């Protein structure tokens, strides 16, 4: 029932490699062809890639800004209120970028400003502008 | 096995169960109760015993009786019916024995035997032992036929037949009790050479054989499992079927390889999308940056839009460069998973040049064991004979072969030099048209009652025919005769006066520039006491070095031997001897085997004798008058010594059952 371990015998192959005088041949050719052609198209994207990863020498360290610190504080200033309602302007409601824009107030403590100052900082009329872009 | 279970396997018979041809003589027990059946089976296999036992002294009903025991010593009317059978159809009192009842006055029947072959020889002894009168028709000068030896001075080794293949139930086993053979096993280590003269290393050749053994059973597998045994309109031979494996190993090769370097390409142009987004990440990040630096261009204090500006961009910027990292993270993954894949590669080829020439050797070894090129063997049946294999180690006749045939023929009446070029067989009788081989003009006429035919198939199979039989032989049988085939294999006799080669080893291998050549002089013997090497011709090879003479022949022996011993190390050889079997016109080639296109049942077709129409017409159906016998009739021990000894025993026995009749039947 079964071919000796390592040997492989299928039916279809079987039939494939005798049906002609050298289909046989023909079959073991064609393969090469593809082998070939496909070691060739290796060439191509090693280069390609080799290109596009000289293109990134340098990394992004020229580009990189150290790190602000600063301690989530329940006040809301003036100052901090008025950041806010451009980053919605600018964010919708994404909240992790609007706390990290202010930087000194939780993803929590956005969410409650969202409904605290809704009324007085029109965050609806704010928010459908967003949409428009 | 041991007992009498013993004897019963060691005859080549079930012990527990009745045969076909039992069946036939007693049927009457085997219809019957199992309880006397296992009384017959017993009473068997206890006088087989007794003969193998003791096989040097004839075995009689009288001295059988006289050794067994109740129940099975009561009824001596089956006592008597079993050793009948038995010594009737060469289970016992075969061979060479001491007679203790001298032979029968007078003589009943008459038996005119062609050839005296071992077939031959055991026939005519079996029959001049059932008291018919024999006589044995050679064209050759001595007795043998394919058992051949050579001999000068102190030098023997046979160009026939050479090894007795294991003495588990063989009946060369028997014979050699009788006669005194040196057997001596083989020593199966076969180191091998290549064709430069290097050994070839453990590795490879461990590796090689490994392959070969594989290649084998897939071709079992191609045939049994996938049914392959028929290619277009002709048979599949053996060789097809492993060129096709071996392609279809080749070809998962290139499979192999081709999905690996895929996986491969599919990998890099993941990292390449990868790299295109990281550029164009690395081309926002300069961008965003530079922003960033002009937001913070605008000095403290700043209205706050312009704070917003800067903080809005840092955080816009410090998202990317996350990103960024991230898509790094991932590229290194997918850098080093490349590089394992180039480090793990599939095998690059199937086989080498240096592989396939072993593996060659290999096959030559198969082209040889069987006489023929791998391309003529049946795929489905050229291993059939393999399951009736004797158990027990291969062993050589060190004081040459010859020795048996030569015992054989002590008593009988043989004819030498008398070449049969006419065989008549009608309802009333048979004439048998000889003449002698050194005067072709001088005529001899025998007439018989019945003609045992041993004639090599390479004769029977002869166009134009050096036999002419009348009537002719039916088409049923000649159709056998052209369907079966018959092989090739030969000898090189090397003769030195000093051994220069390892006396601890048997046979060493050559291994053969091309597939072609791979048979030429592949194998080398040191079976004899005496410094003789023997190199081996084998498959397509041997049939065309019967061409070439044999100073050429020696020659490139020894090459070969000077290539893996040295220049200096090597002799002229004293006595050299150079066998041509398809040459031989008495025996047309060397043994048989299973062509394509053939079954082994062709071997039964073969072994069925010829029964004449009538003389008169509307006369009753005559007896049958042609018999034949020989290493081509058998076809559970082809190509054998053995096997042609047991043909003739069975003849023997057919014939006298037809004209002396059967006691035992009753
Ligand atoms: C090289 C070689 C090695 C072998 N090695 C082995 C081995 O190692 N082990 C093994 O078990 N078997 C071996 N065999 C096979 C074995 O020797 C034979 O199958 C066996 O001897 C067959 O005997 P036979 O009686 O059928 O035919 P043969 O022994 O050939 O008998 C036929 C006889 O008929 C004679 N004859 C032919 N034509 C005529 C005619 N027209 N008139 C009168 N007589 C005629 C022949 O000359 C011969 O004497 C080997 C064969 C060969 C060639
Ligand atoms: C007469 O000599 C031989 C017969 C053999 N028969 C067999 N039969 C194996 C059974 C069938 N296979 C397809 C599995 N195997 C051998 N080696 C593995 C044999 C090896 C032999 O000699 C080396
Ligand atoms: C299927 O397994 C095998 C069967 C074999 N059968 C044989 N048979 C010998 C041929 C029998 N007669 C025609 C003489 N020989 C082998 N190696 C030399 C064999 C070798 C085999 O594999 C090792
Ligand atoms: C049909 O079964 C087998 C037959 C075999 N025949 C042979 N013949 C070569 C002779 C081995 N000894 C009897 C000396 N060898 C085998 N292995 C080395 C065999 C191995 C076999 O299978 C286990």
């Amino acid at each position: 029932r079964k071919p000796p371990k390592g040997m492989f015998l299928s039916q279809e192959d079987v039939e494939a490699v005798s049906a002609n005088a050298t289909a046989a041949t023909t079959v073991l050719r064609q393969l090469d062809m593809e082998l070939v052609s496909v070691k060739r198209q290796i060439q191509n994207i090693k280069q390609t890639n080799s290109a596009l990863k000289e293109k990134l020498d340098g990394g992004i360290e020229p580009y990189r800004l150290p790190e602000v610190i600063q301690k989530c504080n329940a006040r809301w200033t003036t100052e901090e209120q008025l950041l806010a309602v451009q980053a919605i302007r600018k964010y919708g409601r994404d909240f992790q970028a609007i706390s990290d824009v202010i930087g000194n107030k939780s993803v929590v403590q956005v969410k409650n400003f969202f409904v605290n100052y809704r009324r007085r900082f029109n965050i609806d009329e704010v928010l459908q502008e967003w949409e428009a872009e | 096995p041991s007992g009498v279970e013993g004897a019963a396997f060691q005859s080549r018979l079930p012990h527990d169960r009745m045969t076909s041809q039992e069946a036939a003589c007693f049927p009457d027990i085997i219809s019957g109760p199992q309880q006397t059946q296992k009384v017959f089976l017993f009473i068997r296999n206890r006088t087989l015993q007794l003969w193998l036992d003791n096989p040097k002294i004839q075995l009689t009903f009288e001295a059988t009786l006289q050794q067994l025991e109740a129940p099975y010593n009561s009824d001596t009317v089956l006592v008597h019916r079993v050793h009948s059978y038995l010594e009737r159809h060469g289970l016992i009192n075969f061979g060479i024995y001491k007679r203790i009842k001298p032979l029968p006055t007078k003589k009943t029947g008459k038996v005119i035997i062609i050839g005296s072959g071992v077939s031959g020889l055991a026939a005519a002894r079996q029959l001049q032992s059932f008291g018919m009168d024999v006589t044995l028709l050679e064209a050759r000068d001595r007795v043998g036929g394919r058992v051949a030896t050579f001999r000068k001075g102190n030098y023997v080794a046979d160009l026939g037949a050479m090894v007795v293949t294991g003495l588990g139930g063989n009946p060369m086993a028997v014979v050699s009790k009788q006669v005194n053979m040196e057997l001596a096993k083989i020593k199966q280590k076969c180191p091998l050479y290549e064709a430069n003269g290097q050994a070839v290393p453990k590795e490879k050749d461990e590796m090689v054989e490994q392959e070969f053994n594989r290649l084998l059973e897939a071709t079992s597998y191609l045939s049994h499992q996938l049914d392959f045994n028929v290619l277009n309109n002709k048979p599949v031979s053996l060789g097809q079927a492993l060129e096709v494996v071996i392609q279809l190993q080749e070809k998962h090769v290139k499979d192999e390889q081709i999905e690996h370097w895929k996986k491969i390409v599919k990998t890099q142009e993941e990292l390449k999308e990868l790299l295109n987004k990281m550029v164009n990440l690395k081309e926002k990040i300069k961008e965003l940056h530079q922003q960033y630096k002009e937001a913070s261009e605008v000095k403290p204090p700043r209205d706050i839009t312009a704070e917003f500006l800067v903080k809005s961009k840092h955080r816009d910027l410090t998202a990317l460069c996350k990103e960024y990292d991230e898509l790094a993270e991932t590229q290194g993954k997918l850098e080093e998973k490349l590089q394992e894949l180039e480090a793990n590669p599939p095998s690059d080829v199937y086989l080498s040049s240096r592989d396939r020439q072993i593996l060659d050797w290999h096959f030559a070894n198969l082209e040889f064991a069987n006489a023929t090129p791998l391309s003529t063997l049946s795929l489905k049946h050229w291993d059939q004979d393999d399951d009736f294999e004797f158990t027990g180690s291969h062993l050589t006749v060190r004081n040459g072969y010859s020795c048996v045939p030569v015992a054989l023929a002590e008593g009988l009446d043989i004819k030498l030099n008398t070449a049969v070029r006419q065989v008549r067989y009608t309802a009333s009788g048979c004439e048998v048209i000889a003449v002698n081989t050194r005067s072709t003009s001088q005529t001899f006429i025998y007439k018989c009652d019945a003609v045992l035919c041993t004639l090599p198939l390479g004769v029977l199979k002869q166009q134009p025919p050096a036999v002419q039989f009348v009537p002719p032989l039916p088409e049923w049988k000649t159709s056998a005769v052209q369907r079966m085939g018959f092989g090739n294999l030969n000898k090189v006799v090397l003769c030195f006066d000093r051994v220069f080669w390892d006396p601890s080893v048997n046979l060493f291998g050559h291994v053969g520039s091309t597939t072609a050549s791979r048979g030429e002089l592949f194998l080398f013997w040191n079976l004899y006491k005496a410094p003789i090497l023997l190199a081996l011709v084998a498959g397509e090879a041997a049939g065309i070095m019967e061409n070439i003479s044999d100073d050429v022949i020696v020659g490139r022996c020894l090459a070969i031997l000077k290539g893996i011993f040295g220049s200096s190390a090597v002799p002229q050889p004293k006595e050299t001897v150079v066998s041509r079997w398809r040459a031989d016109p008495w025996a047309r080639g060397s043994y048989s085997y299973v062509a394509a296109g053939s079954s082994g049942n062709d071997y039964d077709l073969m072994a069925q004798p010829i029964t004449p129409g009538p003389s008169i017409p509307g006369a009753p159906q005559p007896i049958p008058r042609l018999f034949f016998a020989g290493e081509h009739t058998i076809r559970n021990y082809p190509a054998t010594v053995h096997g042609a000894l047991l043909s003739g025993l069975r003849e023997a026995g057919r014939i006298a059952d037809q004209f002396l009749g059967a006691m035992y039947t009753l």
